Order: structure tokens, then C-alpha cells, then sequence
């Protein structure tokens, strides 16, 4: 912990800073600093956290992707042999991309996820626990896939099941949850009717509880509502 | 890239 | 030399691939590393090299603003105590474009520039120098601030003088050089006139060469005095 | 940040 000399207020308050100046990088650092305190997280800390390894690992994903999509290409015969360095550079970012889940998830693991009681930060690890195990699910081609796609499965699904007894349909983090569940099912699971009815649901019971809630609650539940309606567009 | 959050 | 080991051209291979994912911080190691195996380089080569480094150290510059402005804010009095972690943070990220800086500069002097007979290449570097001395600059408020201006300025002098022995005054590089030593005297040198007379000589020059260009050619140049015009209109 | 190359 190279962090560990600095205090808790001092690394969330640099994350803040680090967001600001879109360094990403550093802010995951900060928040992993602030993570290894051992104090539970709050509301504010959990988003921190989650926005700055969203787009450190979303960075490695874009490239990785990118990388990928010219592998495939050279290696369509007509296309002269490249040679390894594409192979060997798509490697290198799998590699960095796999080594960012394996740190988030050993965040949650030791020991977020075990100390967090209340349902809003239960379901939020949990969620994440599903998303970085959908990211190494992604590029996975081995021995390990099916345990990777079933790791992510059961930690979305135990989310899901706290969240449907706990929280009302409209909440942000149950929608984000079963939208990120829907896209688990369309893009790693191959099940597009689960991700289209999960999808479908949830939007269907969130617009049905709107009534219930303020000006700025509705404002962030129509937000992530418009994101369902946007994948079922692209879906059906 | 379908959305996420 | 982490890149020792790998061949010259599959570091510039790489660094193409890094260009094409985004991965600049990669781009800039493949480079350096390309570099670092003692040929010079071509005209190409000494395209990624910039492209890599102009994009690492312009995220730094991006970054930097951003925590200088926070805190300068944060010093003017009625903001309550901040407490010493903007300009920490400030400084991490000073301290990392500085080393950044220092291994540009050190490349150049190591031993690129005194291999370089050619003016295009000659050229290419000097103002490379004084791009990365004016960077220096930006950030320098010490003893050294004066020494460190006067070595942007130094260099990018004996590029102007090559330059205009060597090259036509449409030669992009040339045109590319002009922009950035008038930016100098603009934003270092306080010297706004000298500015503004740099950047007009240096269009009107190119605009009366621009009939001896083919159509490929005149894009390139015609690019880069718009840049010159662009200033010209922030400027008067 | 005026123009620069
Ligand atoms: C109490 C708690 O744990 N809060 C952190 C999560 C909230 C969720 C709402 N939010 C958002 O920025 C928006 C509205 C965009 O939605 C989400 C929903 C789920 C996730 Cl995982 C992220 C963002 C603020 C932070
Ligand atoms: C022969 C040689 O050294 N070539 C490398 C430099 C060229 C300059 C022209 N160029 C460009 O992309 C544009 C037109 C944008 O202009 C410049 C001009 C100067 C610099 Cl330092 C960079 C880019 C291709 C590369
Ligand atoms: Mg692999
Ligand atoms: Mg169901
Ligand atoms: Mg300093
Ligand atoms: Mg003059």
C-alpha cells in the first residue's frame, strides 16, 4: 500500500480532485488507498470508487476491443501475416485489463462486500462484484470462462434478490443493477429474451412507483429508466 | 457498447 | 530499457497499434524504446514520436491547469482552509510532466539532435526541444525559471535559422515551428507583439510559396496557417 | 490554449 502513510479525508479528498482532472488512474489509486483504511464506505466514497474503475477498466475495454477488431482482421487469410505483434499487444492490455478486476474484486472480497449490512451498499458491491467479473467474462476464451460467467451470474442474481425485497422499484441502484444484469444476459450470457424481459420489467415496475417520488429522485430514476428503453431499442 | 452504468 | 529486448520494428509496429487504441502512455514507451536502438529516425518515426509524447504530455498540461486553478481558488482568502492536499496533488502531478519532459529532452540530447544532418530532421528536433522547455516553463517558478525560457528560446532560434536557410516557407514543419515559437512569446516571453509580427510574417510568407504546391501539399500547409490565423484572431 | 503542433 503505497497509499498507506496518507490519511482516509486526504485520499477521498484527492479522488474529488483526480475527478476533476479526469486522471482516472490516480483516482482509482486514492479510492483503493481510502478502501484499504478498513472503514465502511459511504454513499458518496462507494461512487467514487465505482466511477474511477469504471473509467480505468471502460479505457482498457474501448482498446481492447480496438486491438481485437484488428487481430481478427490480419488474421482473415489475403491479409499477409502480421506477424505476433498484434497478438502480443492485445495480450498486454488483456493482461492490465484482468489485473484492474482481480484488484476490484479482491476490494470487494477483503472485505467490502462482507462488512457492507444495509441494503443500498450490499447491492451496490454486489452489482460491481457482477460488473468485473462481466469484464474478465469478456475476454475470457479458456478453461475458467463458464466459472467467470457464472460468478458474475451469481453475484448479480444475489444483488437482485435483496434489492426486490429491499428497495423500491425506482432505485437507482436496483435499476443500474438489472440494467447491467440485462446487458450480462444479452452480450455474455447469450439469452437476449432474458435480457429483453429483465429489461422490460424493470422498466415496467419503476414507471409505476415514479408517482412516489420527488423532483430529483424522478430526475436520476428516469435517467437510468431511458437507459433500459435505449437497449431495448437496440434489442427489438 | 450497449449502456451501462 | 524495459523494451530493450524487443526488435525496432515491432516497436514502431506497436506503437501504430497503441496510436490506433488510444493507448498514448503505451505509444510514447514503444517510442522512446524505438529510439533507444540508436538508429535515426524517419520521417514517419519522428511523427509517432511527437504524436505519443504531445498526447501524454498534453493530458499532464490539461491536468495541471485544472489543480492550479483549484489552488488559486482555494488561496483566495474567504474559502476556509483548504488543507495542503491540493497543492500536493498539484505537485504529483508537476513532478510527473516534469520527468515526462526530461525524457523527451533527454532523447532529443541523446542522441538525437546530433545525429540529425538533414534540415527537416534537424529542425523537427530543435522544436521538439523548445516545445518541451516551454512545457518546463509553464510550471517553473524557481531559480531556473529564467535558464529554463532561455533554453526554449535557444532552441527554437536555431530551428527558425535552419528553417530559413533550408526550407521553403510552405514546409509544414517550418510552419509548425513558427506557430509554437510565436505561442513562446505570447504565454513565456511576455512579449505579445513579437507574437503577433512572428505569426503574420510567417502567413504572408507561406500564403505567396502556397502556388508552387501540389494539391496534397497545400493541405498540409494551408492547415497549419489557419492555426496561425486562429491565434492571430485570439490575439488582436 | 492557443494553437499549437
Ligand atoms: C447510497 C449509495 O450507495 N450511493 C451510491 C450510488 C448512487 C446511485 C445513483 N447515482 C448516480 O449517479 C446515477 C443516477 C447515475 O445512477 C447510478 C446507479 C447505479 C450505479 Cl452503480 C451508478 C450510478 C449516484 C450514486
Ligand atoms: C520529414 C519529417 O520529419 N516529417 C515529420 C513531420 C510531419 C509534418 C507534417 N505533418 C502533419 O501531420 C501536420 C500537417 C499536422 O503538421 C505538423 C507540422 C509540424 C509538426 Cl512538429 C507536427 C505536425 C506530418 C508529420
Ligand atoms: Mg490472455
Ligand atoms: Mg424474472
Ligand atoms: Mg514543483
Ligand atoms: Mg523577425
Amino acid at each position: 500500500g503505497a497509499m498507506g502513510s496518507m490519511e482516509r479525508a486526504s485520499l477521498i479528498q484527492k479522488a474529488k480532485l483526480a475527478e476533476q482532472a479526469e486522471r482516472y488512474e490516480d483516482m482509482a489509486a486514492f479510492m483503493k488507498g481510502a478502501v484499504e483504511k478498513g472503514e465502511e464506505l459511504s454513499c458518496e466514497e462507494r461512487n467514487l470508487l465505482s466511477v474511477a474503475y469504471k473509467n480505468v477498466v471502460g479505457g482498457q475495454r474501448a482498446a481492447w476491443r480496438v486491438l481485437s477488431s484488428i487481430e481478427q482482421k490480419s488474421n482473415e487469410e489475403g491479409s499477409e501475416e502480421k506477424g505476433p505483434e498484434v497478438r502480443e499487444y492485445r495480450e498486454k492490455v488483456e493482461t492490465e485489463l484482468q489485473g484492474v478486476c482481480d484488484t476490484v474484486l479482491g476490494l470487494l472480497d477483503s472485505h467490502l462486500i462482507k462488512e457492507a449490512g444495509d441494503a443500498e451498499s450490499r447491492v451496490f458491491y454486489l452489482k460491481m462484484k457482477g460488473d468485473y467479473y462481466r469484464y474478465l467474462a469478456e475476454v475470457a476464451t479458456g478453461d475458467d470462462k463458464k466459472r467467470i460467467i457464472d460468478s458474475a451470474r451469481s453475484a448479480y442474481q444475489e444483488a437482485m434478490d435483496i434489492s426486490k425485497k429491499e428497495m423500491p422499484p425506482t432505485n437507482p441502484i436496483r435499476l443500474g443493477l438489472a440494467l447491467n444484469f440485462s446487458v450480462f444476459h444479452y452480450e455474455i450470457a447469450n439469452s437476449p429474451e432474458e435480457a429483453i424481459s429483465l429489461a422490460k420489467t424493470t422498466f415496467d415496475e419503476a414507471m409505476a412507483d415514479l408517482h412516489t417520488l420527488s423532483e430529483d429522485s424522478y430526475k436520476d430514476s428516469t435517467l437510468i429508466m431511458q437507459l433500459l428503453r435505449d437497449n431495448l431499442t437496440l434489442w427489438t | 457498447f450497449p449502456a451501462t452504468v
